[PDB]
Protein backbone atom coordinates (compact mmCIF):
# COMPACT_ATOMS: atom_id res chain seq x y z
CA UNK A 1 0.00 0.00 0.00
CA UNK A 2 1.04 3.29 -0.38
CA UNK A 3 -0.62 5.35 2.19
CA UNK A 4 -3.20 4.04 4.43
CA UNK A 5 -4.18 6.65 6.32
CA UNK A 6 -4.32 8.64 3.94
CA UNK A 7 -2.81 8.18 0.82
CA UNK A 8 -6.21 9.79 0.77
CA UNK A 9 -5.10 11.77 3.75
CA UNK A 10 -1.94 13.27 2.22
CA UNK A 11 -3.09 13.24 -1.31
CA UNK A 12 -5.35 15.33 0.06
CA UNK A 13 -3.29 18.16 1.70
CA UNK A 14 -0.73 17.58 -0.79
CA UNK A 15 -3.60 19.13 -2.56
CA UNK A 16 -4.40 21.39 0.12
CA UNK A 17 -1.02 22.75 0.02
CA UNK A 18 -0.58 22.18 -3.65
CA UNK A 19 -3.37 24.48 -4.15
CA UNK A 20 -2.59 26.41 -1.33
CA UNK A 21 1.04 26.84 -2.77
CA UNK A 22 -0.52 27.67 -5.70
CA UNK A 23 -2.84 29.81 -4.71
CA UNK A 24 0.12 31.32 -2.69
CA UNK A 25 2.39 31.42 -5.81
CA UNK A 26 0.08 32.39 -8.20
CA UNK A 27 -1.26 36.05 -7.68
CA UNK A 28 -3.97 36.48 -10.04
CA UNK A 29 -7.19 37.00 -7.99
CA UNK A 30 -9.36 35.86 -11.42
CA UNK A 31 -7.39 32.61 -12.31
CA UNK A 32 -10.31 31.34 -12.77
CA UNK A 33 -9.68 28.33 -10.94
CA UNK A 34 -11.93 29.88 -8.26
CA UNK A 35 -11.01 27.31 -6.00
CA UNK A 36 -7.40 28.38 -6.53
CA UNK A 37 -8.90 32.03 -5.43
CA UNK A 38 -10.66 29.86 -2.89
CA UNK A 39 -7.54 28.50 -1.22
CA UNK A 40 -5.31 31.44 -1.90
CA UNK A 41 -8.13 33.42 -0.75
CA UNK A 42 -8.03 31.16 2.25
CA UNK A 43 -4.60 32.34 2.60
CA UNK A 44 -5.62 35.50 2.00
CA UNK A 45 -8.72 34.78 4.71
CA UNK A 46 -6.22 33.82 6.97
CA UNK A 47 -3.98 36.70 6.72
CA UNK A 48 -6.44 38.93 6.70
CA UNK A 49 -7.88 37.22 9.50
CA UNK A 50 -6.07 37.72 13.11
CA UNK A 51 -8.77 35.70 14.31
CA UNK A 52 -6.74 32.67 12.25
CA UNK A 53 -5.35 31.05 15.47
CA UNK A 54 -6.54 34.16 18.04
CA UNK A 55 -9.30 33.09 17.87
CA UNK A 56 -10.11 29.69 16.57
CA UNK A 57 -10.90 30.25 12.90
CA UNK A 58 -9.52 27.90 12.05
CA UNK A 59 -8.98 27.51 8.21
CA UNK A 60 -5.56 29.15 9.05
CA UNK A 61 -5.42 27.11 11.30
CA UNK A 62 -6.03 24.18 9.47
CA UNK A 63 -3.83 26.13 7.00
CA UNK A 64 -1.21 27.24 9.61
CA UNK A 65 -1.08 23.40 9.95
CA UNK A 66 -1.37 23.19 6.36
CA UNK A 67 1.28 26.20 5.34
CA UNK A 68 3.51 25.16 8.44
CA UNK A 69 3.59 21.67 8.40
CA UNK A 70 4.08 22.16 5.10
CA UNK A 71 6.97 24.61 5.53
CA UNK A 72 8.57 22.58 7.46
CA UNK A 73 9.07 20.02 4.47
CA UNK A 74 9.58 23.18 1.51
CA UNK A 75 12.86 24.58 2.27
CA UNK A 76 12.12 27.60 0.90
CA UNK A 77 12.06 31.33 1.69
CA UNK A 78 10.99 33.61 -1.01
CA UNK A 79 8.06 32.69 -2.68
CA UNK A 80 4.63 31.73 -1.83
CA UNK A 81 3.03 30.33 1.00
CA UNK A 82 1.84 31.94 4.51
CA UNK A 83 3.70 30.12 7.36
CA UNK A 84 5.97 28.85 5.14
CA UNK A 85 8.51 31.53 3.92
CA UNK A 86 7.82 33.24 7.77
CA UNK A 87 7.72 30.05 9.49
CA UNK A 88 10.52 28.99 7.54
CA UNK A 89 12.95 32.02 8.73
CA UNK A 90 16.16 30.41 10.25
CA UNK B 1 9.95 22.38 -5.14
CA UNK B 2 8.44 19.34 -2.03
CA UNK B 3 5.26 20.60 -1.44
CA UNK B 4 3.69 17.26 -0.48
CA UNK B 5 5.05 15.23 2.08
CA UNK B 6 3.04 12.59 4.66
CA UNK B 7 0.53 13.69 6.71
CA UNK B 8 2.36 13.15 9.61
CA UNK B 9 3.17 16.43 9.34
CA UNK B 10 0.36 18.02 8.91
CA UNK B 11 -2.90 18.58 11.06
CA UNK B 12 -6.33 18.09 10.41
CA UNK B 13 -6.24 18.46 6.85
CA UNK B 14 -10.14 19.01 6.46
CA UNK B 15 -10.36 22.66 5.62
CA UNK B 16 -8.23 23.65 2.96
CA UNK B 17 -8.98 20.46 0.81
CA UNK B 18 -12.45 22.22 0.77
CA UNK B 19 -10.81 25.08 -0.28
CA UNK B 20 -8.62 23.50 -2.85
CA UNK B 21 -11.75 21.73 -4.79
CA UNK B 22 -14.91 21.70 -3.22
CA UNK B 23 -17.75 21.55 -5.77
CA UNK B 24 -19.22 25.10 -6.46
CA UNK B 25 -19.51 23.76 -10.33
Amino acid sequence: ATQSPGDSRRLSIQRAIQSLVHAAQCRNANCSLPSCQKMKRVVQHTKGCKRKTNGGCPICKQLIALAAYHAKHCQENKCPVPFCLNIKQK
Amino acid sequence: LPSQAMDDLMLSPDDIEQWFTEDPG
